Protein backbone atom coordinates (compact mmCIF):
# COMPACT_ATOMS: atom_id res chain seq x y z
CA UNK A 1 0.00 0.00 0.00
CA UNK A 2 1.26 3.39 -0.94
CA UNK A 3 0.16 7.11 -1.49
CA UNK A 4 1.75 10.12 -3.43
CA UNK A 5 0.83 13.73 -3.23
CA UNK A 6 -0.66 15.42 -6.40
CA UNK A 7 2.31 17.17 -6.22
CA UNK A 8 4.02 14.05 -6.97
CA UNK A 9 5.53 13.41 -2.96
CA UNK A 10 5.42 10.03 -1.90
CA UNK A 11 4.87 7.87 1.39
CA UNK A 12 6.44 4.31 0.55
CA UNK A 13 4.92 1.14 2.31
CA UNK A 14 4.90 1.32 6.33
CA UNK A 15 4.18 4.76 6.05
CA UNK A 16 5.72 7.90 7.01
CA UNK A 17 4.76 11.64 6.40
CA UNK A 18 4.23 14.61 3.72
CA UNK A 19 3.13 17.87 2.96
CA UNK A 20 0.17 18.98 1.55
CA UNK A 21 0.26 22.26 0.57
CA UNK A 22 -3.40 24.34 -0.79
CA UNK A 23 -4.58 27.36 -1.82
CA UNK A 24 -8.24 27.70 0.13
CA UNK A 25 -11.02 30.03 -0.42
CA UNK A 26 -9.37 33.27 -0.24
CA UNK A 27 -11.88 34.72 1.72
CA UNK A 28 -15.22 33.04 3.66
CA UNK A 29 -17.92 34.95 5.57
CA UNK A 30 -19.18 34.01 9.08
CA UNK A 31 -21.58 30.99 8.41
CA UNK A 32 -20.48 30.11 5.66
CA UNK A 33 -17.88 27.76 4.65
CA UNK A 34 -14.26 26.51 3.76
CA UNK A 35 -13.63 23.32 2.23
CA UNK A 36 -10.69 21.58 1.95
CA UNK A 37 -10.63 18.75 -0.32
CA UNK A 38 -8.21 16.47 -0.36
CA UNK A 39 -9.46 13.67 -2.51
CA UNK A 40 -7.90 16.30 -4.62
CA UNK A 41 -4.11 15.54 -3.57
CA UNK A 42 -3.86 12.48 -1.69
CA UNK A 43 -4.24 9.17 -3.72
CA UNK A 44 -2.96 5.99 -2.66
CA UNK A 45 -3.08 2.46 -4.04
CA UNK A 46 -3.34 -1.84 -3.32
CA UNK A 47 0.09 -3.50 -4.50
CA UNK A 48 -0.98 -7.26 -4.70
CA UNK A 49 -4.67 -6.29 -4.76
CA UNK A 50 -4.98 -9.86 -6.92
CA UNK A 51 -4.63 -11.21 -3.46
CA UNK A 52 -4.89 -8.55 -0.74
CA UNK A 53 -6.99 -5.83 0.16
CA UNK A 54 -6.10 -3.12 2.06
CA UNK A 55 -8.64 -1.06 4.71
CA UNK A 56 -7.99 2.33 4.87
CA UNK A 57 -9.15 5.14 7.98
CA UNK A 58 -8.84 8.04 8.93
CA UNK A 59 -6.89 7.42 12.16
CA UNK A 60 -7.11 10.75 13.97
CA UNK A 61 -7.75 14.68 12.40
CA UNK A 62 -6.38 17.38 14.27
CA UNK A 63 -6.20 21.55 13.98
CA UNK A 64 -3.68 24.05 14.32
CA UNK A 65 -3.35 27.70 14.36
CA UNK A 66 -6.14 29.67 12.71
CA UNK A 67 -8.04 26.42 12.20
CA UNK A 68 -7.96 26.34 15.46
CA UNK A 69 -9.54 29.32 17.13
CA UNK A 70 -11.54 30.68 14.38
CA UNK A 71 -13.12 27.43 13.23
CA UNK A 72 -16.06 24.15 13.93
CA UNK A 73 -16.03 21.97 11.45
CA UNK A 74 -16.51 18.15 10.65
CA UNK A 75 -14.49 15.68 8.41
CA UNK A 76 -16.39 14.00 5.80
CA UNK A 77 -14.60 10.81 5.23
CA UNK A 78 -16.39 9.06 2.12
CA UNK A 79 -19.89 10.41 2.35
CA UNK A 80 -20.02 10.19 5.98
CA UNK A 81 -18.89 13.37 8.59
CA UNK A 82 -17.83 13.59 11.82
CA UNK A 83 -16.38 16.42 14.21
CA UNK A 84 -12.97 17.56 13.48
CA UNK A 85 -10.66 18.04 15.59
CA UNK A 86 -11.61 14.19 15.16
CA UNK A 87 -12.79 12.55 18.38
CA UNK A 88 -12.88 8.34 16.94
CA UNK A 89 -11.56 6.43 14.01
CA UNK A 90 -13.46 6.67 11.24
CA UNK A 91 -15.08 3.07 9.82
CA UNK A 92 -13.01 1.41 7.05
CA UNK A 93 -12.76 2.02 3.00
CA UNK A 94 -11.16 -0.47 1.52
CA UNK A 95 -8.43 -0.15 -1.65
CA UNK A 96 -8.28 -3.08 -4.11
CA UNK A 97 -6.47 -1.91 -6.74
CA UNK A 98 -2.92 -0.73 -8.33
CA UNK A 99 -4.10 2.15 -9.75
CA UNK A 100 -4.43 5.07 -7.39
CA UNK A 101 -7.55 6.13 -6.51
CA UNK A 102 -8.43 9.56 -4.25
CA UNK A 103 -8.42 9.26 -0.08
CA UNK A 104 -11.86 11.26 0.57
CA UNK A 105 -10.99 13.50 3.09
CA UNK A 106 -12.46 17.02 3.17
CA UNK A 107 -12.73 19.77 5.31
CA UNK A 108 -15.82 21.72 5.79
CA UNK A 109 -14.65 24.53 8.62
CA UNK A 110 -17.14 27.44 9.03
CA UNK A 111 -15.68 30.77 10.80
CA UNK A 112 -16.77 32.03 14.06
CA UNK A 113 -18.56 34.99 15.09
CA UNK A 114 -15.36 36.09 16.88
CA UNK A 115 -13.11 35.25 14.10
CA UNK A 116 -10.47 37.64 13.29
CA UNK A 117 -9.57 39.21 9.92
CA UNK A 118 -6.99 36.63 8.67
CA UNK A 119 -8.29 34.10 10.40
CA UNK A 120 -5.77 31.56 8.51
CA UNK A 121 -2.59 33.03 7.99
CA UNK A 122 -0.70 32.11 4.59
CA UNK A 123 2.02 29.44 4.63
CA UNK A 124 0.88 28.30 8.12
CA UNK A 125 -0.07 24.59 9.37
CA UNK A 126 -4.09 23.85 9.44
CA UNK A 127 -3.89 20.40 10.27
CA UNK A 128 -2.48 17.52 10.01
CA UNK A 129 -4.38 13.98 9.22
CA UNK A 130 -3.32 10.41 9.73
CA UNK A 131 -4.37 8.06 7.37
CA UNK A 132 -4.22 4.30 8.69
CA UNK A 133 -3.72 1.18 6.46
CA UNK A 134 -4.38 -2.66 7.17
CA UNK A 135 -5.08 -5.60 5.69
CA UNK A 136 -6.97 -8.70 5.27
CA UNK A 137 -3.26 -10.40 4.44
CA UNK A 138 -1.25 -9.89 7.88
CA UNK A 139 -0.77 -8.11 10.85
CA UNK A 140 0.82 -4.73 9.36
CA UNK A 141 -0.45 -1.39 10.80
CA UNK A 142 1.23 1.57 9.03
CA UNK A 143 0.52 5.67 9.40
CA UNK A 144 0.48 7.88 6.85
CA UNK A 145 0.80 11.17 8.30
CA UNK A 146 -0.15 14.54 5.98
CA UNK A 147 0.42 17.88 7.01
CA UNK A 148 -2.04 20.21 5.43
CA UNK A 149 -0.49 23.22 5.36
CA UNK A 150 -2.24 26.39 3.41
CA UNK A 151 -0.73 28.52 0.64
CA UNK A 152 -2.53 31.62 1.39
CA UNK A 153 -4.26 33.67 4.03
CA UNK A 154 -7.99 33.06 4.55
CA UNK A 155 -9.83 36.13 5.29
CA UNK A 156 -13.14 36.76 7.11
CA UNK A 157 -14.66 39.53 6.82
CA UNK A 158 -15.73 41.58 9.64
CA UNK A 159 -19.95 42.13 9.77
CA UNK A 160 -21.93 44.92 10.84
CA UNK A 161 -22.98 45.26 14.34
CA UNK A 162 -26.13 44.48 15.94
CA UNK A 163 -28.60 47.39 17.32
CA UNK A 164 -30.38 45.73 19.87
CA UNK A 165 -33.63 47.27 20.84
CA UNK A 166 -36.81 47.18 23.04
CA UNK A 167 -39.76 47.50 20.09
CA UNK A 168 -42.06 50.52 19.83
CA UNK A 169 -41.23 52.72 22.82
CA UNK A 170 -44.33 54.18 24.93
CA UNK A 171 -44.06 57.22 25.09
CA UNK A 172 -47.21 57.49 26.67
CA UNK A 173 -45.40 59.62 29.98
CA UNK A 174 -48.38 61.78 29.75
CA UNK A 175 -47.73 64.78 27.36
CA UNK A 176 -45.49 66.33 30.28
CA UNK A 177 -43.52 62.82 31.17
CA UNK A 178 -40.54 61.56 29.14
CA UNK A 179 -39.11 58.30 29.07
CA UNK A 180 -35.65 56.59 28.42
CA UNK A 181 -34.94 54.49 25.22
CA UNK A 182 -33.08 51.07 25.46
CA UNK A 183 -30.66 50.80 22.54
CA UNK A 184 -27.17 49.10 22.46
CA UNK A 185 -25.14 48.03 19.46
CA UNK A 186 -22.53 45.23 19.97
CA UNK A 187 -19.73 44.15 17.48
CA UNK A 188 -18.56 40.72 17.09
CA UNK A 189 -15.22 42.73 16.20
CA UNK A 190 -14.32 45.81 17.64
CA UNK A 191 -14.71 48.84 15.09
CA UNK A 192 -15.90 52.48 15.39
CA UNK A 193 -19.52 53.50 14.98
CA UNK A 194 -21.34 56.52 14.45
CA UNK A 195 -25.32 57.60 14.25
CA UNK A 196 -27.43 60.00 13.38
CA UNK A 197 -30.91 60.62 13.44
CA UNK A 198 -33.46 61.13 10.43
CA UNK A 199 -36.94 61.97 10.27
CA UNK A 200 -39.70 64.94 9.76
CA UNK A 201 -38.39 67.95 11.24
CA UNK A 202 -41.01 71.02 12.43
CA UNK A 203 -38.60 73.38 14.09
CA UNK A 204 -35.68 75.75 12.45
CA UNK A 205 -33.18 73.85 15.22
CA UNK A 206 -33.63 70.53 13.46
CA UNK A 207 -34.89 68.77 16.94
CA UNK A 208 -38.48 68.63 17.52
CA UNK A 209 -39.34 65.48 15.43
CA UNK A 210 -43.05 66.20 13.83
CA UNK A 211 -46.41 63.99 15.32
CA UNK A 212 -47.46 61.08 12.98
CA UNK A 213 -50.80 59.87 14.20
CA UNK A 214 -53.83 59.05 13.24
CA UNK A 215 -56.62 59.67 16.37
CA UNK A 216 -56.60 63.58 17.14
CA UNK A 217 -53.15 65.02 16.09
CA UNK A 218 -52.35 66.50 20.12
CA UNK A 219 -51.06 69.61 17.94
CA UNK A 220 -48.05 71.28 19.24
CA UNK A 221 -46.21 69.33 20.78
CA UNK A 222 -43.18 67.25 19.04
CA UNK A 223 -40.44 64.41 19.90
CA UNK A 224 -37.39 65.22 21.02
CA UNK A 225 -34.57 62.89 21.54
CA UNK A 226 -31.55 63.78 24.05
CA UNK A 227 -28.84 61.45 24.81
CA UNK A 228 -27.52 62.30 28.54
CA UNK A 229 -29.40 65.79 28.41
CA UNK A 230 -27.99 66.09 25.09
CA UNK A 231 -30.14 67.42 22.13
CA UNK A 232 -30.17 65.52 19.31
CA UNK A 233 -30.73 67.21 15.72
CA UNK A 234 -31.48 65.66 12.54
CA UNK A 235 -28.38 64.92 10.72
CA UNK A 236 -25.67 65.20 13.27
CA UNK A 237 -23.40 61.97 13.52
CA UNK A 238 -23.00 61.35 17.19
CA UNK A 239 -19.28 59.75 17.62
CA UNK A 240 -20.37 56.45 19.39
CA UNK A 241 -16.48 55.74 19.78
CA UNK A 242 -15.93 52.05 19.23
CA UNK A 243 -18.62 49.54 20.17
CA UNK A 244 -16.85 46.01 20.87
CA UNK A 245 -18.16 42.68 22.60
CA UNK A 246 -19.55 44.95 25.34
CA UNK A 247 -22.96 46.70 23.90
CA UNK A 248 -22.76 50.49 24.47
CA UNK A 249 -25.82 51.80 25.27
CA UNK A 250 -26.78 55.07 23.00
CA UNK A 251 -28.01 56.97 26.45
CA UNK A 252 -31.60 58.05 24.62
CA UNK A 253 -34.60 59.95 26.16
CA UNK A 254 -37.92 60.24 24.23
CA UNK A 255 -38.87 63.94 25.03
CA UNK A 256 -41.68 65.78 24.35
CA UNK A 257 -40.69 69.73 22.95
CA UNK A 258 -43.25 71.61 21.64
CA UNK A 259 -43.16 73.24 18.78
CA UNK A 260 -45.90 75.82 17.87
CA UNK A 261 -47.74 77.73 20.52
CA UNK A 262 -51.14 76.18 21.10
CA UNK A 263 -50.52 72.53 22.74
CA UNK A 264 -53.54 70.52 22.73
CA UNK A 265 -54.84 67.32 24.11
CA UNK A 266 -54.86 64.38 21.74
CA UNK A 267 -52.17 61.66 20.73
CA UNK A 268 -48.41 61.89 20.14
CA UNK A 269 -46.88 59.13 18.01
CA UNK A 270 -43.20 59.54 16.17
CA UNK A 271 -41.38 57.66 13.40
CA UNK A 272 -37.41 57.89 14.00
CA UNK A 273 -34.75 56.75 11.79
CA UNK A 274 -31.53 55.66 13.01
CA UNK A 275 -28.66 55.35 10.99
CA UNK A 276 -25.39 53.80 12.07
CA UNK A 277 -22.36 54.97 10.25
CA UNK A 278 -19.72 52.33 9.70
CA UNK A 279 -15.57 53.39 8.73
CA UNK B 1 -31.98 43.34 15.43
CA UNK B 2 -31.04 43.18 11.89
CA UNK B 3 -27.52 43.43 10.23
CA UNK B 4 -25.47 43.64 7.28
CA UNK B 5 -22.10 41.15 6.40
CA UNK B 6 -19.77 43.31 5.61
CA UNK B 7 -19.40 46.91 7.09
CA UNK B 8 -18.34 48.18 3.43
CA UNK B 9 -18.45 47.03 -0.28
CA UNK B 10 -16.31 46.69 -3.10
CA UNK B 11 -18.04 46.87 -6.54
CA UNK B 12 -15.07 45.85 -9.29
CA UNK B 13 -16.42 47.52 -12.42
CA UNK B 14 -17.42 45.76 -15.24
CA UNK B 15 -19.25 42.84 -12.46
CA UNK B 16 -22.95 42.43 -13.94
CA UNK B 17 -23.82 42.54 -10.07
CA UNK B 18 -22.87 42.42 -5.92
CA UNK B 19 -24.03 40.92 -3.16
CA UNK B 20 -24.42 41.63 0.21
CA UNK B 21 -25.63 39.83 3.09
CA UNK B 22 -28.72 40.58 6.03
CA UNK B 23 -29.89 39.05 8.77
CA UNK B 24 -32.38 39.58 11.24
CA UNK B 25 -31.66 38.25 15.03
CA UNK B 26 -35.51 38.72 16.35
CA UNK B 27 -36.44 35.47 17.04
CA UNK B 28 -39.68 36.94 16.51
CA UNK B 29 -40.59 40.33 15.16
CA UNK B 30 -40.88 40.73 11.28
CA UNK B 31 -39.13 44.02 9.13
CA UNK B 32 -39.89 45.79 6.30
CA UNK B 33 -36.20 45.93 4.35
CA UNK B 34 -35.29 48.81 2.00
CA UNK B 35 -32.29 49.70 0.41
CA UNK B 36 -30.58 52.57 -1.79
CA UNK B 37 -27.85 53.78 -2.22
CA UNK B 38 -26.49 57.50 -2.25
CA UNK B 39 -23.81 58.76 -3.67
CA UNK B 40 -20.68 60.66 -2.13
CA UNK B 41 -22.66 63.74 -1.72
CA UNK B 42 -25.45 61.95 -0.23
CA UNK B 43 -28.24 62.67 -3.26
CA UNK B 44 -30.24 59.47 -3.99
CA UNK B 45 -29.09 59.16 -7.60
CA UNK B 46 -29.15 56.35 -10.00
CA UNK B 47 -25.61 54.94 -10.41
CA UNK B 48 -26.78 51.82 -7.87
CA UNK B 49 -30.06 50.05 -7.71
CA UNK B 50 -30.44 47.32 -4.78
CA UNK B 51 -32.58 44.28 -5.18
CA UNK B 52 -34.96 43.30 -3.84
CA UNK B 53 -35.89 47.55 -3.22
CA UNK B 54 -38.61 45.77 -0.64
CA UNK B 55 -38.97 42.95 1.54
CA UNK B 56 -40.10 41.34 4.83
CA UNK B 57 -37.71 39.45 7.42
CA UNK B 58 -40.34 37.22 9.71
CA UNK B 59 -38.18 36.49 12.55
CA UNK B 60 -34.51 35.10 12.40
CA UNK B 61 -33.53 34.71 8.15
CA UNK B 62 -30.37 35.52 6.43
CA UNK B 63 -31.07 37.10 2.76
CA UNK B 64 -29.37 38.31 0.21
CA UNK B 65 -29.21 42.30 -1.50
CA UNK B 66 -28.12 42.50 -4.95
CA UNK B 67 -26.33 46.26 -5.48
CA UNK B 68 -26.73 46.56 -9.49
CA UNK B 69 -24.40 48.89 -11.72
CA UNK B 70 -26.26 51.83 -13.49
CA UNK B 71 -23.75 53.71 -14.39
CA UNK B 72 -23.33 51.82 -17.77
CA UNK B 73 -19.63 53.43 -17.76
CA UNK B 74 -20.08 57.10 -17.50
CA UNK B 75 -18.09 56.92 -14.06
CA UNK B 76 -14.42 57.64 -13.41
CA UNK B 77 -12.09 54.43 -14.62
CA UNK B 78 -8.82 55.76 -13.38
CA UNK B 79 -9.77 55.76 -9.70
CA UNK B 80 -12.72 54.72 -7.22
CA UNK B 81 -15.61 57.02 -6.74
CA UNK B 82 -17.09 56.62 -2.99
CA UNK B 83 -20.74 55.90 -2.45
CA UNK B 84 -23.46 55.34 0.64
CA UNK B 85 -25.20 52.48 0.72
CA UNK B 86 -28.16 52.42 3.05
CA UNK B 87 -30.39 49.58 4.57
CA UNK B 88 -33.30 50.29 6.57
CA UNK B 89 -35.20 47.83 8.59
CA UNK B 90 -38.78 49.10 8.99
CA UNK B 91 -40.98 47.59 11.78
CA UNK B 92 -44.91 46.75 11.60
CA UNK B 93 -47.02 49.17 13.64
CA UNK B 94 -48.44 47.50 16.87
CA UNK B 95 -52.17 47.86 15.94
CA UNK B 96 -52.68 47.21 19.91
CA UNK B 97 -50.51 51.10 21.02
CA UNK B 98 -53.41 53.02 19.19
CA UNK B 99 -54.77 55.22 21.74
CA UNK B 100 -51.46 55.14 22.90
CA UNK B 101 -48.38 57.78 22.47
CA UNK B 102 -45.65 56.01 20.78
CA UNK B 103 -42.54 56.54 18.98
CA UNK B 104 -41.18 53.92 16.50
CA UNK B 105 -37.74 53.66 15.81
CA UNK B 106 -36.22 52.40 12.63
CA UNK B 107 -32.40 51.29 12.34
CA UNK B 108 -30.33 51.71 9.01
CA UNK B 109 -27.09 50.43 8.52
CA UNK B 110 -24.90 52.68 6.26
CA UNK B 111 -21.66 51.04 4.78
CA UNK B 112 -19.23 52.66 2.27
CA UNK B 113 -19.16 51.18 -1.32
CA UNK B 114 -15.92 51.49 -3.38
CA UNK B 115 -16.64 51.73 -7.80
CA UNK B 116 -13.35 50.12 -8.42
CA UNK B 117 -12.44 50.60 -12.40
CA UNK B 118 -11.52 46.75 -13.61
CA UNK B 119 -8.19 48.14 -14.58
CA UNK B 120 -5.91 49.87 -12.17
CA UNK B 121 -1.93 49.92 -11.77
CA UNK B 122 -1.41 50.22 -8.07
CA UNK B 123 -2.21 46.57 -6.04
CA UNK B 124 -5.14 47.56 -3.64
CA UNK B 125 -3.02 46.00 -0.59
CA UNK B 126 -0.40 47.79 -1.86
CA UNK B 127 -1.26 51.26 -0.93
CA UNK B 128 -2.01 52.14 2.96
CA UNK B 129 1.78 52.65 1.95
CA UNK B 130 1.87 54.87 -0.25
CA UNK B 131 0.68 57.28 2.71
CA UNK B 132 2.50 60.66 2.83
CA UNK B 133 2.10 63.73 4.56
CA UNK B 134 3.14 67.53 5.35
CA UNK B 135 2.66 69.25 9.09
CA UNK B 136 2.70 72.63 10.83
CA UNK B 137 1.42 74.08 13.97
CA UNK B 138 -1.96 73.61 12.80
CA UNK B 139 -2.28 71.13 9.68
CA UNK B 140 -1.50 67.85 9.13
CA UNK B 141 -2.50 67.34 5.39
CA UNK B 142 -2.89 63.48 4.47
CA UNK B 143 -2.17 63.06 0.89
CA UNK B 144 -3.20 59.68 -0.69
CA UNK B 145 -1.57 59.57 -4.69
CA UNK B 146 -3.21 56.04 -5.36
CA UNK B 147 -6.36 55.33 -6.47
CA UNK B 148 -8.15 54.01 -3.43
CA UNK B 149 -10.23 55.21 -0.90
CA UNK B 150 -7.81 55.26 2.13
CA UNK B 151 -9.54 55.01 5.60
CA UNK B 152 -7.16 56.24 7.64
CA UNK B 153 -7.40 55.41 11.63
CA UNK B 154 -5.53 55.13 14.57
CA UNK B 155 -3.51 58.51 13.20
CA UNK B 156 -1.60 59.98 16.21
CA UNK B 157 1.00 62.53 15.63
CA UNK B 158 3.10 60.41 17.69
CA UNK B 159 2.53 62.24 20.77
CA UNK B 160 -0.89 63.38 20.39
CA UNK B 161 -3.48 61.29 18.95
CA UNK B 162 -5.58 62.48 15.98
CA UNK B 163 -9.07 62.62 14.19
CA UNK B 164 -9.51 59.61 11.90
CA UNK B 165 -9.41 60.58 7.77
CA UNK B 166 -10.91 59.48 4.93
CA UNK B 167 -8.32 60.35 2.29
CA UNK B 168 -9.89 60.53 -1.27
CA UNK B 169 -7.89 58.61 -4.25
CA UNK B 170 -5.36 61.04 -5.86
CA UNK B 171 -6.57 63.74 -3.41
CA UNK B 172 -5.46 64.97 0.27
CA UNK B 173 -7.76 65.49 3.58
CA UNK B 174 -6.10 67.95 6.23
CA UNK B 175 -6.34 67.16 9.75
CA UNK B 176 -5.61 69.29 12.86
CA UNK B 177 -2.32 69.01 14.83
CA UNK B 178 -2.59 69.83 17.95
CA UNK B 179 1.58 70.92 18.99
CA UNK B 180 1.63 67.45 20.70
CA UNK B 181 3.42 66.31 17.56
CA UNK B 182 7.08 65.71 16.55
CA UNK B 183 7.43 63.97 13.54
CA UNK B 184 6.36 60.12 15.19
CA UNK B 185 3.48 59.56 12.47
CA UNK B 186 1.28 56.30 13.57
CA UNK B 187 -1.44 55.25 11.33
CA UNK B 188 -3.50 52.12 10.53
CA UNK B 189 -5.62 51.65 7.55
CA UNK B 190 -9.31 50.01 7.04
CA UNK B 191 -8.96 47.12 3.93
CA UNK B 192 -11.11 45.92 1.87
CA UNK B 193 -12.59 43.19 4.22
CA UNK B 194 -13.25 46.02 7.45
CA UNK B 195 -9.70 44.74 9.27
CA UNK B 196 -7.41 46.87 10.60
CA UNK B 197 -3.30 46.81 8.50
CA UNK B 198 -0.54 47.02 10.57
CA UNK B 199 1.27 50.02 12.13
CA UNK B 200 2.66 52.17 9.73
CA UNK B 201 5.35 55.37 10.20
CA UNK B 202 4.49 58.51 8.67
CA UNK B 203 6.85 59.42 5.37
CA UNK B 204 6.12 63.10 4.56
CA UNK B 205 6.98 64.13 1.30
C1 LIG C 1 3.59 -6.14 1.17
O1 LIG C 1 2.26 -5.76 1.40
C2 LIG C 1 2.09 -4.33 1.15
O2 LIG C 1 1.09 -4.11 0.08
C3 LIG C 1 -0.20 -4.67 0.41
C4 LIG C 1 -1.16 -4.40 -0.75
O3 LIG C 1 -1.24 -3.00 -0.94
C5 LIG C 1 -0.73 -3.98 1.66
O4 LIG C 1 -1.97 -4.53 2.04
C6 LIG C 1 0.24 -4.21 2.81
O5 LIG C 1 -0.25 -3.59 3.97
C7 LIG C 1 1.58 -3.63 2.48
O6 LIG C 1 1.42 -2.23 2.34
Amino acid sequence: FACKTANGTAIPIGGGSANVYVNLAPVVNVGQNLVVDLSTQIFCHNDYPETITDYVTLQRGSAYGGVLSNFSGTVKYSGSSYPFPTTSETPRVVYNSRTDKPWPVALYLTPVSSAGGVAIKAGSLIAVLILRNTNNYNSDDFQFVWNIYANNDVVVPTGGCDVSARDVTVTLPDYPGSVPIPLTVYCAKSQNLGYYLSGTTADAGNSIFTNTASFSPAQGVGVQLTRNGTIIPANNTVSLGAVGTSAVSLGLTANYARTGGQVTAGNVQSIIGVTFVYQ
Amino acid sequence: GVALGATRVIYPAGQKQVQLAVTNNDENSTYLIQSWVENADGVKDGRFIVTPPLFAMKGKKENTLRILDATNNQLPQDRESLFWMNVKAIPSMDKSKLTENTLQLAIISRIKLYYRPAKLALPPDQAAEKLRFRRSANSLTLINPTPYYLTVTELNAGTRVLENALVPPMGESTVKLPSDAGSNITYRTINDYGALTPKMTGVME
